[PDB]
RNA sequence: GGACCCGGUGAAAUUGAACUGGCCGUGAAGAUGCGGCCUACCCGUGGCAGGACGAAAAGACCCCGUGGAGCUUUACUGCAGCCUGGUGUUGGCUCUUGGUCGCGGCGCGGCUGGGGGCCUAACCCUCGGAUGGGGGGACAGCGCUUGGCGGGCAGUUUGACUGGGGCGGUCGCCUCCUAAAAGGUAACGGAGGCGCCCAAAGGUCCCCUCAGGCGGGACGGAAAUCCGCCGGAGAGCGCAAGGGUAGAAGGGGGCCUGACUGCGAGGCCUGCAAGCCGAGCAGGGGCGAAAGCCGGGCCUAGUGAACCGGUGGUCCCGUGUGGAAGGGCC
RNA sequence: CUUGCCCGGUGCCGGAAGGUCAAGGGGAGGGGUGCAAGCCCCGAACCGAAGCCCCGGUGAACGGCGGCCGUAACUAUAACG
RNA sequence: GGGGGAUGACCCCAGGCGGUAGGGGAGCGUUCCCGAUGCCGAUGAAGGCCGACCCGCGAGGCGGCUGGAGGUAAGGGAAGU
RNA sequence: AGGUGGAGCCUGGGAGUGAGGGCGCGAGCGAUAACGUCCGCGUCCGAGCGCGGGAACAACCGAGACCGCCAGCUAAGGCCC
RNA sequence: GAGCUGGGGCUAGGAGUGAAAAGCUAACCGAGCCCGGAGAUAGCUGGUUCUCCCCGAAAUGACUUUAGGGUCAGCCUCAGG
RNA sequence: CCGCAAGGGGUUGUGGCGUGCCUAUUGAAGCAUGAGCCGGCGACUCACGGUCGUGGGCGAGCUUAAGCCGUUGAGGCGGAGGCGUAGGGAAACCGAGUCCGAACAGGGCGCAAAGUCCGCGGCCGUGGACCCGAAACCGG
RNA sequence: GUGGUUCGUGGAGCCAUGGGGGAAUCUGGGCGGACCACCGCCUAAGGCUAAGUACUCCGGGUGACCGAUAGCGCACCAGU
RNA sequence: CGGGGGGAACCUGGGGAACUGAAACAUCUCAGUACCCAGAGGAGAGGAAAGAGAAAUCGACUCCCUGAGUAGCGGCGAGCG
């Protein structure tokens, strides 16, 4: 998108490999090396998840 | 989506009920016991389900669809081309 | 003679014997659009009528 | 290379809020009342508005929409007498 | 000396056509031809300029055609020429320092880089009286690629709006008012906001009851902090407005992330594309005992076609088959 | 008769030690196919040109060559500040 | 449009009919190619000159005068109308 | 519901203008100034919405022009010349 | 006398010459003239033909280096359901 | 004056009602332009495509180029092809089903309604292509 | 570093060449589109070669081709 | 002994462009066209394959139809093809 330095920064994040990622935009505003979450890649379904790209 | 140039394959369209109609009228030929392979409409031999199978008949093309080729054993045969 | 916008004929494009047309979808996808998920949800095929009219035409003959 | 000031001058743009459908016609799985969208439907008709009463639609399916606090929000069922047996 | 009367000769632009008066009114707004009226016989020649918007010329001043042509510079690009590294017909002899890898070091070693010298057989020039001498000489001329300057020139371009062109403004999108009460409409008509953001204003489960005013006491005399009364919520909600609306969106705490993939019946607005909504179906969770809510936010702004490409996934294509460059799909 | 003041930018003249950077040499390393010797590319650390950056000189080279407040001034810049 | 049309036509009434860009239907003469078991004319081809029969019409026919040689197609076709 | 009667809906070929004004009214601007412009509701004209009227005057009041010269009632508007 | 001149010639028309205004280059060179690209493009301008029947337009809205163009809509027309 | 006689010819004295004609125009008599007068030339065409409509030959329809036959010269053979015969998809490929996907929720289609060649037309693209119109660029 | 090719710098080959290096004579040497293995094709870096297609000054034939402002502009002491 | 000079049109080589389209215009197009030059002929052009492509299939060159407005080239735009 509009890659703005600007405490607008995009990044994904893998699923324990379930294997690919999905969206999402960011701003180290606050915790910075912070970013962890579940979804489910086409590997079954859910998987920790970082973010950090 | 297309390519830097040519290359391409073949295959084509031939189907059921098709035949067995169109194709009675190939009982001029080998539309006895039939050993189909007209020679009159298309280029490629490939046979369409849909219909109903019939005429008791050994074919040799390509090949063709599910059913179909289900069908076939309803009152016939199925022959492949070169080798398969 | 005649040819075709043969572009819009290969991307964009192709008709039905119903003779209709049709090309996917389209909203935004595919450059900017960190955006959403269900949006995503938002790209099989649009097919827009009158206009598809110089389409169709213009390609006319081979699709 | 930039912009002016005491020119006030600031033409507005476009909307397009609505009732569609009215009160009472042939109801249809569909944007049942517009003017607050990401609206969040309800069940049948509405009445409750800063208004008092309340609004019949003698029209039954599924369900409608609201607007977010205008008209008011759907609940008071009402399918209407064209919803039995066949 | 023409002009005027005679005899001889004898054109020329413009012009629909016409027997063409003044008035005061009118019409597209400066009329012999339309209305009312007043003067009004038919023709002519010598004249006098006012009107026939007289003649000359499809305004040169104007704007409009994403017309043209000339000059200008820190406009765009490109060429001419000029400077420039390596390379070639541009051969010998010696003096030298640098790198490097190997066996701060030094000894050696291949490697290879810089450079200084008369010479000299190309080359060129030189001539000066012949083809020999002379001068320079590895130059350079000059060929090929490099790079650079480069308006000297060559070719294009330099928006729209605009109650005259320009200067001035201004173009997107969110709200009010304008819209006459469905929807919706100009104005260079009014006023005001936006090209953010919030990882926790997210999802639920559990609790709260505002501003303010009055009365009573620490540090306090506006303006807290607590205690006791009054309250169609006038506070409250990150941001502009407007709707909302405590039952609460609104104030805390508990764990939790669906701020989901596959989809979506069926509608709003709509020439386009967009834009926007949404039960319910499946997989897989979270919150609650559970009936249920969760597919980000209270909303309506926080925006962009398609191509031109990057990258993580596919293992769909792979141009004799085995593959990969490369390409399609996510 | 007399041409004064400014080289911060610009053109130029000089400098070339230092940054940069083209073609290029020159090797680490990866890659494809390869039974294997091989056989093609991507290749980068460093050396490397003018130019540009940086130092200076440059005006019968382009070009430029301040503002307001106070003060003897019975009144006005001014001699000064 | 509708009530019966024998091919015409005839009757009712409904029912209008002003119209530029512009849309649909129907007709007219112009020079040519047929000669779909077609040919006129020296007592005039044709053009010309003039007219109080035929048609809504664009044109027809037909009669009088002129003038030296042509060409007409009852029907369909074509186009430098 | 529909007295109506003749508009309606979909598919499809062929289009034109893509800038108008004038009047009444409700608003905007504007000196509530202009045959000013700017949006709306109806009409109006469209180079023929050709005729009547208001003298004359698209245009405002009445009127819908298929055609019929020596018929008849009226509209609006008029009737001393 | 950078004097006027005849005769002989040299240069040339994106190029010449020019005691230099863009002057002069076979009587209008801000880049000659003829033939050729070629009938260049030309939202602009005109011009745009025989009769007759039928109905009957817009001068708004949406996006445009688009605003006196034109896309799509809206209003026309004919064929069928 | 009555070669189409009791009806018309021609000319007008009066009165009666009357603004020419073309383009572009909100709007025009025009004082906006166009034209002095007459005669003849002079402006929506042809080709290949495609596109609907229609006249008709077979529904699988239809013909290149050429070979032969040719007062008139007489067409007749030629079967590479191309449009319909399913389509759905980027593709693999499957197939009256298919792509998204791991889900029976939708998109495209099935459902024959079937064309195809030709003729003649209203049009659309390439064409100088409704017709003339300029200033300019480029070659010799 | 250009060409031609459908190829407009591209994953981009073949053939042709502007500059510089400068191989092989049959297990040789290009080729089948980057490259590589294997298969398959071909044998260059000299030359000649009628016929099948193009064009009308010339001569003929034929015309839903013209008729003196149409046709070539010019039907006859016209490119004068 | 041969040449050279011609010659409407046509042929290959040598060299070789803007308009205009893309509704600007730098890529692109018109095109390898128009023009100029040289030269062969009555015809030149070309012509027994280090060719084509892949069914172990085809074979001189040329030209007509077809392949095909396809495979494909591209500010993937106008077009070229």
């Amino acid at each position: 998108a509009k890659d703005g330095p600007r405490i607008i920064v995009k990044m994904e994040s893998s699923a324990g490999t379930g294997f690919y990622y999905t969206t999402t935009k960011n701003r180290r505003n606050t915790q910075a090396k912070l970013e962890l979450k579940k979804y489910d890649p086409v590997a079954k379904k859910h998987v920790v998840f970082r973010e950090k790209k | 989506f297309k390519r830097p140039q040519k290359v391409q394959e073949e295959a084509a369209t031939i189907d059921v009920r098709e035949i067995d109609e169109n194709v009675t009228l190939l009982a001029a030929d080998d539309v006895a016991e039939d050993v189909r392979d007209v020679a009159d409409d298309a280029d490629y031999v490939k046979v369409l389900g849909a219909g109903q199978v019939r005429h008791e008949l050994t074919l040799i093309a390509d090949d063709f669809s599910e059913g179909a080729r289900e069908k076939v054993e309803g009152a016939g045969g199925s022959v492949e081309l070169t080798d398969l | 003679p005649k040819m075709k916008t043969h572009k819009m004929a290969k991307r964009r494009i192709k008709i039905t014997g119903t003779g209709k047309v049709m090309a996917f979808k389209s909203g935004k996808r595919h450059q900017n659009t960190g955006k959403s998920g269900d949006e995503i949800r938002g790209k099989g095929k649009g097919f827009v009528l009158a206009k598809a009219e110089w389409a169709r035409m213009k390609l006319m003959l081979p699709r | 290379a930039h912009k002016k000031g005491v020119g006030s001058s600031k033409n507005g743009r476009d909307s397009n809020p609505k009732y569609l459908g009215v009160k009472k016609f042939g109801g249809e799985v569909v944007k049942a009342g517009n003017i607050l969208v990401r609206q969040r439907g309800t069940k049948f008709k509405a009445g409750q508005g800063v208004g008092m009463g309340r609004d019949h639609t003698l029209f039954a399916l599924s369900d409608g929409k609201v607007v977010f606090i205008n008209k008011g929000k759907g609940a008071r069922f009402i399918s209407i007498e064209a919803a039995q047996t066949e």
